[PDB]
Order: structure tokens, then C-alpha cells, then sequence
């Protein structure tokens, strides 16, 4: 059958970003707690990720930056003002106790999943803890400290000729796209909202440079895209990318901040529309890796990721929520699926058609494998 | 036109013909007093007027001149329902279009222009009367508007008398007013603190014999409402990095006292006060997206839909007419000005995008006026990639969703604060200058200011509350909290007591 | 989009002849805590989970982690369940009252909470706070 | 609006009404015409009786004001007789005075001009002068000379002088030329007559008409004679099928409706824009990705010269020539990164230095640029929308070079896309795809479509338009093998006549300059 390895750690749920900070890593804990109660863990291999040492993290990040990260503590905050100015650690990414432990857990989960997937032991590896994709080579940004998507991809490149990275988070995956902007071995496809949104990159004309020309794909979207439009723009573009690029592994960043009703995201996707993307990607029968990242309405994130892990196992799950430790958090409807909002779709048919045709014209110039 | 050729045959329309005709008529009628053909006598003074322009300007004069009576054919016509000064002012308006309106004779001009069917002057006199209404003559203006069937002025007088119902209790004209007027002012919704029950019982007790039958109808038509003279203050303490939201309640004694105080764990980029609710935007900001709504009763925080785009120093304008909150202009995190306009539906908790602005501004002052949003000042986009202080006026019509920049320019530029009072926009800029902006006539009237403001060049925040204009100081000294009330009728300034809040920095003052 | 050696990653070269050696020489960088067993009925597992949760107080994760220790032996796990106590964070009633006071005073600032509860680590305080907020 | 200190909106202020003028005008028009009330003075013309109001007449015309205020009994008489003006022209004048619109036509234009000069109606007189300058031809240029000289009108006189001196050779045998006053001949020859017209023959014929009286003026006429050279031209820039080098042809327009080639030149680079300044040609080109080189071609020497490079790289930008400031303007255009540019720069021929000025309201690329008494008009083109792509545009943008201020007209063109515009007299003729020609008047802000024969409908080919000596020539963009169709368009009757004498080995006509 299909083997799925799930990487969870019981300590990653005890890290606090700060007072009123949007990113609460505790959302992972009830994501696991839903998994333990739906009975999905019966058909899943559960592993505990090791703590990746600083040597594993230096493959992409500069050594001084990681030395700062492992040396910075809140109790000696004032002693590294120049470092915080240089390394962009501060209001964006607050210093909290266990910062380096959290980074180690995330990157260890991603790298261990990449190694296990790289030995042909398993076909789908699920690591909701990691997925941080905004951190640059030598500076943190967007609540992301250590870029673990790029480390996981670099681990996959040791055996796979071409690795395709698929993004569905509302924001542009600027860290990983920057990391592989001049490489023809990794094709990064990102669906995001353009305009004033963070980080204000990923224009339609950003198609890489050097050897990586036409090997980076960006799909700029607008406010309030619905399930039907998202599916109708995801399926054909993905089909063309897989037909032209012909990858050997897929790394999917199942960002859950594109859902309807987040604290930060302004899309209109429901849980079914979000899981349809993962189901479509999973059907191509490629060594596939799923990571989380993003998502800031915690209950919606837990529901979405429980469904994502349910669709990975091809297991149908009841719509009602069984009693668990966090039952009171999901009230008062007490249902797994979430209804869409009344937001007006600003993605007109002509806009999507023109963008898709432009992307198709760009993809035709990609050399044959 | 397809059938017209500019070399053989075409039509010619002159765009300056109306102005030329008007100027020629004014010059020939006033300067030389030529071609006079009808004589009007008012209080013994003889006016030589032209029947053509009078008949073209007003319907009453046309009707009187076209009649078959001998008086219409008579050279001299007498008028006894007007005075000399008022009729002279009317003739000045008819022949020139420029009239000097004074408060002493506004009632007379309002009555006479209604009699002579001068529509524009009647409308302007109605607006001036609606501005000038106070607690002293609210019921007299009620009577006047009801007599002349003016809905706007009647509504303004009703709003002014309803909110001061307790003070009107011991006046003869309140006891003598008919039942319908009292029913109208009561059914509009009296605030709870005014005690409408006392008003009803006193009105009944004035003449019990002839008025008892209306008790049940008055009680059935009675409707009551609660308190919203709130002025919201958002500030940051010197020793704290979080935000404090203080809501002040204004008393009839002109003392301002704190009714509540809230603390928010996030920085705030913009804020607006919609109805009685306070909305703030701020997200630990390289990310201005989150919004929170505070209700006075709950003393808590409720998160609303995030912004469709994250912009710095945008203007949040509350539009109660459409039940929407508008975000206009603002900088981007890349220091590029943005001209996007987005409005938030309070009922549906859904954002939407509308037509962009003509000129991108950041940090402007937004004022809502009868459903039209004015963007005052800000910072334009200088051609050489930088930004400069701006003075242009932008008008956004929410009903039509069409924006256009006014050809006029403000006396000053830079950052400014706008407070809407009655039918005017009061704008306070740097350098202790106060400007009263009338958008209908599109003219400015600078208000004199006491020399005590010249000690420091600090910015001033302006807020309007229950018909009074309050001017606040942005920077508060330790133990020195000065709030200046302004009387726009006489340009007087009065210091207000009772305010003691440890707000070193007043970020936003909301009316 | 920035391009330069100080921004991009160093992509390794692909050697087809080296595929069969590196993987077999690298150890699995993860510890296995559960693996599926196809010879075990779901009803028996449900009964064992219910017994562990009710009679012995074991939580969902610990009971299954212990069951895997005996190679999916339900009888041995049930026999050895009372022999091991599932050590929790020993939060007494006084500790709960003190943490409630700390949350009431300093809010979710766990560093200030740790001042009045020096024996409890920040991670322990954060773990307790999210379980306490359910009520 | 100044901030008045002594005015406040709660005690005392001045109320100024801005709808008063329109209300007064509309009411007075309605009362005076639809109802016909308050008739005061009576005017009789050729037995027809009109009822008019002395107030309106004295308000709009000074002649009527002076006539009505006279102390003579005729002013106080009820009836007044006018014998100089025809009944129909006076009806038109009354219509203009009261309503404000009048249906001008060519048959009554001279009479309306003269009468409006008599009655001191300045606006109608100026419009009639403009419309008479538009319709001037070689057949009545001397009559317009005499009229504008009698009426002391400088603009019409200058236009008639230009038309007459640019066609002096055709006026050699005309009877009006023989009777021309000596002052008019002095002015027509001293303004600068092209040497091809043989002015000396004109002087000889004028003297030979009446030698016994015109002999004394011979020396004065010869001394004041001023001559300039010859360059009636319409540069054609294009590419041949068999060559990759652009070939520029300079055609000479003869007086007998024949266009003859005066010379040709070839350039070894791609050109993205071109303009005609005075008697010289300017092209902007350069190899990809550096199209920022100017090349100046002199027709006298048939040689290329280097000029100041463009300040920034652009594609499909519009080049117009403004002889008032002796400058060449570059408007709009596309960047090498596929982004529409609103930057405007202008080049001074005298100083050979480029300078940047204020930007446009909306950036356009490939829009048509037309010059008008110093005001530069941008028509059509492409505008960017939804959101990174370009859409055919129909906006008209006006660039006033005196104040360096640009605006957007509220109206829009009847069509959109790429278009070619050539200014004619006071009008802008625009030709776009679909065999559509529109005559655009900026003063009255109106368009008139021009009917065109169905011979254009054989193929859906674009057209280029040019102006030469007041004659409109329209060319086909694509030439078939041995087929080079050029039409002379007469806008008075919308007549199209096939011209001859042109041999052109061009396949694609990239640009046509006039
Ligand atoms: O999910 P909820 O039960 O609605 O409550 C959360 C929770 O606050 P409370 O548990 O005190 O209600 C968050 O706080 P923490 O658990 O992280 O301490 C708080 O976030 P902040 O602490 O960052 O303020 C967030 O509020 P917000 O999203 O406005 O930041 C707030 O949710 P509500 O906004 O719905 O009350
Ligand atoms: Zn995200």
C-alpha cells in the first residue's frame, strides 16, 4: 500500500512567541490531538524528530547567523543590539526562550522526513511543525527563523535530479524562491496574492535568472478567491508544470492561512478547496513531502491539517468532532468543516485566463528533459 | 456629430455665452441703471428694476408681471411685506448672485425668499439657520421650519431640541407647542439622561383639562436611546510599549470625565470611531492588517476581518450613511505611496475594493460630509522619487463611487487633523492655525487663536462633541493636561477641567 | 529578487553511480514510537485505550507508546500498566492558584510568571496555560 | 479661495452663487423665445419684423448699446430699420445672441463675418475668422487678403498670406493679382516666397499690367523681395522585404497634385521612432537593448549626423516637433522590462541637451502625437490594466508646453488602439484600424466621422496620414508587388482621388512624417 511517516514532537507545543503574536506554535498540538482521536494514527507511522545540530543548518545559512541564533537569549537581549539590527531579529521575530530548540525541532523534522523519503522507505512524509519558508540566508523574516523548506530540498537533491516545490500559502515563498533562483534543478511554483502584501515580491515577471530562467513560476492572485477558481487555476497549471518539468520528488507547502476567516489572510478558500490541491498532487504517484507553515486562526488550522492528513491516507473521516482534550475550543458548531464567507471574488475570469495563458507561454520555453 | 463638417457646415456652441450675458446684464442694470421698465416701491423707497431679469429669476415675479391686472401694467408697484434693507439685499442677490448674509436678518431673508420663490437663496438661508440653531431658539426654528415646510431645517431643529430636552422643560414655548411637534421630537428618540418622562408629565400638567387624552398616544409613540457623546483617546504611556484606549464622556457643565479605559497588546497604525464602537488597525507592524473592535459596554476587544492590503499611515473614515468604514491612501512598506480605496461593511464583516484615488496621498485627514469623503492634505508623490507636503483637496462621493480632486488648495500643507462640525470641516495644521472649510461655497475662514499656543510648536488634535469643538495637545507635560474648548460663534477659548489621564503621547483623538 | 553567492544555495552535483552508497551509509535520523500492526483488531485496541484512560489515568499518547514497547502485546501492556506511573507535571492546588494569580496580574507574560514560580520552566508554564484556559 | 479673517459662517459671511449665471441665461432665453414676453424694441430688416429686448442686445454687443442710448427720436421710436444685413444672417445673429448657438455654413460665412464685425460680437467674429481661415484656398486667397485687411484681422491675414505665397506661381495669370494693391504685393513677397514660385515673374507681370503707374515701385519691390529655398516634403520611412536596413524616402509634392521622389537614404540600424523638425528629419534608434541613439538627416546633403543620446531607454515612444520653442518632445513609451512609462523629455536643437519635465497622468505607449499651436496631444495608444497587461486606450491627453502642465480630457475617442494623426490647419485628423477617419476639433471639443469609399474595405490594412500645403494625403501601410496606392483626401467634399507619379520599393511603411 501507501506508507506515510508522520513527524511529531511533544515539546514543540510549549514555545510562546509573545503577547498577542499571530504565530502560536501551540496550534500543532491540537492538530496532533485531532489525529489521535480520529483514528488516523492507526494507519500512520509516527516518528519523533531528532534535534538537528548547527552543522546541519550551515548547509544554507551563514555560520555567524546560526551562532547568533544559538547564542541569543532574552536575558542578555541588550548585549546584541548590532546583531539584531543586522540579522532582523526583533519586532518581526521576537526573541523567546527556546528559540534555537524550536528551530532545531523544525529543521530536524524536515531533514529527517527528507532522509526517510530519500531511502524509498516511505512515499508521503508529513511534518506540520516545519514549513517555515520566509527566512533568508542571513536574516530572519516573517516569523520564520531557520528556512527548513530549503534544507529539506537540499537534502532531496542528493538523489533526485529535479525537485518541484509547490506553495499554496497566501504569501509569496520568497525565502525558498530566492534560495533556488539560479538553479534548474528546483522549480518553485507559488500561488499568492500580489499588491501590497508581505513581502511585495513574486511578480508575474519574476522567472529566475541565469540557468534558472523559466524555472521559477509565480501566480499573482487577488482578494477573495473561491474554491472553484482556485481549483480551476491549480489543476491545469500543475498539469503543465508536471508535464514539462517532469520532476522526481514533490515538496508541498500546505499553508493553511489561505482559508476563509483567518486573522491575516484575505482569501476565501474552504477546507475542501484546500484539500483538493493536496489530493490532486498526491494522485501523481511521486515521492511527496508535506509541511505546514502559516495559518493563524488556530481552530481552522487544526481542522485543515487534520483533513490534510486524512486525505493523505485516503481515509474518509466523520464530519462531527469526537471528544478530545480541546473540545471546547471548536465550539459552538462542533463540526470539522468550515463555511465560506460572503467576500466578493476579485479574481475575474479574464484576469485568471490572461495570467494562466502568460504562464503557459513562459512554460513552453522550458527545455525538454 | 457625423453630419457636420468643419469645412462646409457645422454647429457652433459658445461656452462663455452665459457668463458674458450675466456680466453684461449686471453691468447694464447696476452701473448705469439703463433700460428700466418696472418700478417697485418698498417702504417709500423707489426701486427701478427690469421685469425681464426678475421674471427669469423667480416664479412669483413672473406670475405677477404676466397677469392681466392694471397693477402689472402700472409703472409703480408697492410692496408692504418686506423691509427696505431686505429688499435691497434681495435685488443685490438677483442682479449679482453675491449676497452678504447676516444673522440679525436671517429669519427675514428666509421668510421673504420663500415668499418670492428664490430657491438657491432659500436653501442657503436654511443651511445658515441650521448652523445657527442653539438651545435658546430651537422651538422657534421648529415652528418656522414647520410653517415653511422645510424638512432639513426641521430635522436639525428636532435633533437640537431632542438632545437638550431637559433644559427646554421650564420654557413657555415648550408648554405651548402643539401635540404634533412634541410627538415628533419625542418619537425621534430621546437620550436616557434627559428624562423624557418628566417632559411628558410637565406638558400634560400645563393644561390637564384639554390635554389628558394625549397621554396614551405620547407614551405609545415614546422611544428612548442611550449615550454616545464619547470622544475616544488612543495613547501610549511613557513607561509602557502597549496602547491605551480611553473614552471620555462630555457633560452639560462642560466638564470631561473618563468613563472607561482599555489596554491593547498591539501597536496601532490607524483608528476610527463608528457610531459608538472603536475600530483600530495595527499588527506589530511590518504588517498593518489586523483590526479590533471595542464596545464601551463590554470593555473588551473583538477581532474583525483583516485588511485586504497592509499600508502605513492610511486614513480611516467612518461613513454611517452606508454603514461602512473606508481606508484611503497610505504608504506601503516599500515607501511607495498607494492610492487604493477599500471599504469595510460593518454588518457583513467583509471588505471590498472600489475605484482608486486620483492622487496618492499618505497621512491625509479624512472628513465625512453627508456621505462624501474629503481627503485633506497629506504627502504627495514628488516627481523625483521623494514625497512633499501636499495641500490638494480630494472629494470621494460614496454614493457614486467617483473621486475627483478639487482645483482649490489649502492655505497650509503637511500633516493636519480634520473635525466635521455641522456643515463645515475644521482643519488644524502645524503652527497653531485653525481653518474653517465650507465645501459648498468652497471658501476658507481662518479663526483667530490666543497667543498662549505660541509657547511651543506642538501639533493640536481637534474633536467635535455634541455641538462643541475641543482642541487637544499632542504632547502632555507631567501634571499638565490642557484641553481647550472652542466656541466657533465668537472664536472664544475656554480651558476645561476634570481631565487627568497619564497619557504622555496622544496618538489619536476620535470624535 | 536578489542574485549572488551570499543569497542562493549551493546545489550539489548529481552522480548516478553514487546513489546506492550514501543512503545505505546514513542512519535514520529519527526515533520510531509507533508502527501499524495488521494482526490487531480495532475493537481490542479501543478497549485497551479505554481501560488505560479510565482505570490507570494514562493519556492517549502514553498508552500507545507503552503498547508498542511490548510489540503490540495487549495482555502484557495491561499487566505492566499499573507498574509504571505516567509522570505528569506535578501541579498542585497551590501551584494552580499561584499560576491563576500570575495570569491575572501579568497576563500571558510567562517570563514574569516564572519569577513567582521558579521551580516551573517556561515550557511547563506554557503547557499548563493552554490546558488551564479550556475551563 | 483666500482665508478671510472678518468672515465666519456663524455670524456674518458672503454668499456667492455659482449657478446664478447659468440660471439667468437659461431663464432669459426661455422667456425671450419660447414665451416671447417683455418685448421692448422692434427691429425691422427687409420688411420682416423682429421683437428684441434692449437689455440683452446692450449686454452682448457694444454697437447696440451705443445705438439704444442715443438721444435721437429713432432710439425712442418703436420701430428701427436696418438695411445693411440680410434677413437670414440677422436671424442667425439673433439666434446666437439669445440662445448662444448658431449653425455656421460656408455660403453665408463672409456676410456673417462682416456683420459680426459691424455689430462688435467678438466671440462670433473670432469663430468666423477661424472658420474662414480653415476654408481658404488658392482660388480666393486674395479676396480673403482684402477682407482681412479691411477688417483689421491679423490671424486671417497671416493665413491668407501663407496660402497665397505658397501658391504664388498659380496666381501669376489671375486677374485679381494684376489689380492687387502695391502694399499687399509688398507684404506677400516680403514674408518669404519659395524660389520655385518665381516671384520675379510675378513682379514683372504686375508691372507689365500697368507700366505707366507702377514703374516707380519697381526698385522698392525688388529691394524688399525676400526669398527662401524649397522643401515641401513628406518623409516615408520603411523597410524593404529583401533587406534588414530601414530605407527613408523624401517625396516632393508638386503643384499639379503629383508626388515625386526628391531623394532617398538608408540607415543600418532599427529605428523605434521618428519625427520631422523643420526641413530636417530626426530618428531614434539603436540595437537591442540600447535604442537611445539619435540620427539627424539633412535633405540638403543627404547625410546622417550624430546627436545627443536619449536620457533613458524606451520603446514605442511618441516623438513630436514643437517649432515654437525649437524642441523635440518624447512622450510616453515602454521600458525594456515591459512596463508602461509616463516620463516626458524634450530635446533642444540649439543646445543639443535633453531635459526631463513633468510626467503624464496615465502612461501610454505607441499613442499618436499631434502638435497644435504649441499644445501636444496624445491620442489612443495602449494603457496598462488588469493588472500587468495592456489594453487599447482611447484617452486624449493634452500637454501644454508653455506651463509644462498635462491634463486628460473628460471625453474619449470614438475608437481606440494604435492610430496616426496629422494636424491640418486647426484640426487633428486621426486614422485608425477599420478604415475610420475622424476630424477632431479641440476648441469645440467635438468629433466628425468622415465617410470613406468602400475601396478601403478590400483588405483590413492600416493607413497613415500626412499633411502638405493644406492637402491631406493618406497612404497604405502595406504595398503589394507593384501596387502603391496613395489617396489625396479633400475634406470639404470627402472626395478621394488616386494620385500618380510615385514609384516606391517599400513593403512595410513603419512611419510617415509630415
Ligand atoms: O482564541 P480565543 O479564546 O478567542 O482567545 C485568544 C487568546 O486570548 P484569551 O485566551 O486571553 O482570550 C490569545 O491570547 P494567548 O492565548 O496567545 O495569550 C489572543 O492573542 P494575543 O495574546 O496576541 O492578544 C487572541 O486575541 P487577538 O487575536 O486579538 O490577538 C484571543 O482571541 P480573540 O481576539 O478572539 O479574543
Ligand atoms: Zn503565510
Amino acid at each position: 500500500r501507501r506508507k506515510v511517516c508522520y513527524y511529531y514532537d511533544g515539546d514543540v507545543g510549549n514555545y510562546y512567541y509573545g503577547q498577542g503574536h499571530p504565530m502560536k506554535p501551540h496550534r500543532i498540538r491540537m492538530t496532533h490531538n485531532l489525529l489521535l482521536n480520529y483514528g488516523l494514527y492507526r494507519k500512520m507511522e509516527i516518528y519523533r524528530p531528532h534535534k538537528a545540530n548547527a552543522e546541519e543548518m550551515t548547509k544554507y545559512h551563514s555560520d555567524d547567523y546560526i551562532k547568533f541564533l544559538r547564542s541569543i537569549r532574552p536575558d542578555n537581549m541588550s548585549e546584541y543590539s548590532k546583531q539584531m539590527q543586522r540579522f532582523n531579529v526583533g519586532e518581526d521575530c521576537p526573541v523567546f526562550d527556546g528559540l534555537f530548540e524550536f528551530c532545531q525541532l523544525s529543521t530536524g523534522g524536515s531533514v529527517a522526513s527528507a532522509v526517510k523519503l530519500n531511502k524509498q522507505q516511505t512515499d508521503i512524509a508529513v511534518n506540520w511543525a516545519g514549513g517555515l519558508h520566509h527566512a533568508k540566508k542571513s536574516e530572519a523574516s516573517g516569523f520564520c527563523y531557520v528556512n527548513d523548506i530549503v534544507l529539506a530540498i537540499l537534502e532531496l537533491l542528493k538523489y533526485h535530479q529535479r525537485v518541484l516545490y509547490i506553495d499554496i500559502d497566501i504569501h509569496h515563498g520568497d525565502g525558498v524562491e530566492e534560495a533556488f533562483y539560479t538553479t534548474d534543478r528546483v522549480m518553485t511554483v507559488s500561488f499568492h496574492k500580489y499588491g501590497e502584501y508581505f513581502p511585495g515580491t513574486g511578480d508575474l515577471r519574476d522567472i529566475g535568472a541565469g540557468k534558472g530562467k523559466y524555472y521559477a513560476v509565480n501566480y499573482p492572485l487577488r482578494d477573495g478567491i473561491d474554491d472553484e477558481s482556485y481549483e480551476a487555476i491549480f489543476k491545469p497549471v500543475m498539469s503543465k508544470v508536471m508535464e514539462m518539468f517532469q520532476p522526481s520528488a514533490v515538496v508541498l507547502q500546505c499553508g493553511s492561512d489561505s482559508l476563509s476567516g483567518d486573522r491575516l489572510g484575505c482569501f476565501n478558500l474552504t477546507i475542501k478547496g484546500h484539500a483538493k490541491c493536496v489530493e490532486f498532487v498526491k494522485s501523481f504517484n511521486l515521492p511527496m513531502l508535506m509541511l505546514g507553515g502559516g495559518g493563524y486562526t488556530i481552530r481552522n488550522v487544526a481542522r485543515c491539517w487534520t483533513y490534510e492528513t486524512a486525505v493523505a491516507l485516503d481515509t474518509e473521516i466523520p464530519n462531527e468532532l469526537p471528544y478530545n482534550d480541546y473540545f471546547e475550543y471548536f465550539g459552538p458548531d462542533f463540526k470539522l468543516h468550515i463555511s465560506p464567507s460572503n467576500m466578493t471574488n476579485q479574481n475575474t475570469n479574464e484576469y485568471l485566463e490572461k495570467i494562466k495563458q502568460r504562464l503557459f507561454e513562459n512554460l513552453r520555453m522550458l527545455p525538454h528533459a | 456629430s457625423m453630419d457636420e463638417n468643419y469645412f462646409v457646415n457645422y454647429t457652433f456652441k459658445d461656452r462663455s455665452h452665459s457668463g458674458r450675458v450675466a456680466q453684461g446684464i449686471m453691468k447694464l442694470c447696476l452701473e448705469e441703471e439703463l433700460f428700466a421698465d418696472v418700478t417697485i416701491s418698498v417702504e417709500g423707497r423707489e426701486f427701478q428694476l427690469h421685469r425681464l431679469v426678475l421674471s427669469a429669476q423667480s416664479c412669483f415675479f413672473r406670475s405677477m408681471f404676466t397677469s392681466n391686472l392694471k397693477e402689472a401694467h402700472n409703472r409703480v408697484i408697492v410692496l408692504q411685506d418686506v423691509s427696505e434693507s431686505v429688499f435691497q439685499l434681495l435685488v443685490d442677490y438677483i442682479y449679482h448672485g453675491t449676497v452678504k448674509l447676516r444673522a440679525e436678518e436671517l429669519q427675514e431673508i428666509y421668510e421673504v425668499s420663500d415668499m418670492y420663490q428664490l430657491t438657491s437663496l432659500f436653501e442657503e438661508c436654511s443651511r445658515f439657520l441650521a448652523r445657527t440653531v442653539q438651545v435658546g431658539n430651537c422651538l422657534q426654528v421648529m415652528w418656522l421650519a414647520d410653517r415653511h415646510s422645510d424638512p432639513e431645517l426641521y430635522t436639525a431643529a428636532k435633533h437640537c431640541a431632542k438632545t437638550h430636552l431637559a433644559q427646554l422643560q421650564n420654557t413657555e414655548e415648550f408648554l405651548h407647542l402643539p401635540h404634533r411637534l412634541l410627538t415628533d421630537i419625542i418619537s425621534d428618540g430621546v437620550p436616557c439622561s434627559q428624562n423624557p418622562t418628566e417632559a411628558i408629565e410637565a406638558w400634560i400638567n400645563f393644561n390637564k383639562e384639554e390635554r389628558e387624552a394625549f397621554a396614551e398616544s405620547l407614551r405609545t409613540s415614546l422611544k428612548e436611546i442611550g449615550e454616545n457623546v464619547h470622544i475616544y483617546l488612543i495613547g501610549k504611556e511613557s513607561s509602557r510599549t502597549h496602547s491605551l484606549a480611553v473614552s471620555l464622556h462630555c457633560a452639560e457643565d462642560d466638564s470631561i470625565s473618563v468613563s472607561g479605559q482599555n489596554s491593547l497588546c498591539h501597536q496601532i497604525t490607524a483608528a476610527c470611531k463608528h457610531g459608538g464602537d472603536l475600530y483600530v488597525v495595527g499588527g506589530s507592524i511590518p504588517r498593518p492588517r489586523r483590526m479590533w473592535k471595542c464596545n464601551n459596554a463590554t470593555v473588551d476587544w473583538e477581532w474583525c476581518a483583516p485588511l485586504p492590503r497592509d499600508r502605513l499611515q492610511h486614513t480611516l473614515v467612518s461613513v454611517p450613511g452606508k454603514d461602512a468604514i473606508y481606508s484611503l491612501g497610505g504608504k506601503t512598506l516599500q515607501d511607495t505611496l498607494s492610492n487604493a480605496v477599500i471599504y469595510y461593511r460593518v454588518g457583513d464583516n467583509v471588505w471590498t475594493e472600489t475605484t482608486q484615488l486620483e492622487v496618492a496621498v499618505s497621512g491625509a485627514a479624512g472628513a465625512n460630509l453627508n456621505g462624501i469623503i474629503y481627503l485633506l492634505g497629506g504627502e504627495e508623490n514628488d516627481l523625483d522619487f521623494f514625497t512633499k507636503p501636499s495641500r490638494l483637496i480630494q472629494c470621494f462621493d460614496t454614493e457614486t463611487d467617483k473621486c475627483h480632486v478639487k482645483p482649490y488648495v489649502l492655505p497650509f500643507a503637511g500633516r493636519m487633523h480634520a473635525a466635521v462640525h455641522k456643515d463645515l470641516v475644521f482643519i488644524v495644521a502645524e503652527g497653531d492655525s485653525l481653518v474653517c472649510y465650507n465645501p459648498l461655497l468652497d471658501s476658507f475662514t481662518r479663526l483667530c487663536l490666543p497667543e498662549a499656543w505660541s509657547s511651543a510648536p506642538s501639533l493640536w488634535k481637534i474633536a467635535s462633541c455634541n455641538g462643541s469643538i475641543y482642541v487637544f495637545r499632542d504632547r502632555y507635560k507631567k501634571g499638565d493636561a490642557n484641553t481647550y474648548k472652542l466656541d466657533p460663534a465668537t472664536s472664544a477659548v475656554t480651558v476645561t477641567r476634570g481631565i487627568k489621564v497619564l497619557l504622555t503621547n496622544l496618538q489619536f483623538v476620535l470624535a | 529578487m536578489r542574485v549572488g553567492p551570499q543569497y542562493q544555495a549551493v546545489v550539489p552535483d548529481f552522480d548516478p553511480a553514487k546513489l546506492a552508497r550514501r543512503s545505505q551509509e546514513r542512519d535514520n535520523l529519527g526515533m520510531l514510537v509507533w508502527s501499524p500492526n495488521q494482526n490487531l483488531s480495532e475493537a481490542k485496541l479501543d478497549e485497551y485505550i479505554a481501560i488505560a484512560k479510565e482505570k490507570h489515568g494514562y493519556n492517549m499518547e502514553q498508552a500507545l507508546g507503552m503498547l508498542f514497547w511490548h510489540k503490540h502485546n495487549i495482555e502484557k501492556s495491561l499487566a505492566d500498566l499499573p507498574n509504571f506511573t505516567p509522570f505528569p507535571d506535578e501541579w498542585t492546588v497551590e501551584d494552580k492558584v499561584l499560576f491563576e494569580q500570575a495570569f491575572s496580574f501579568h497576563g500571558k507574560t510567562f517570563h514574569r510568571i516564572q519569577q513567582m514560580l521558579p521551580d516551573k520552566s517556561i515550557a511547563s508554564l506554557v503547557k499548563f496555560y493552554y490546558s488551564w484556559k479550556k475551563t
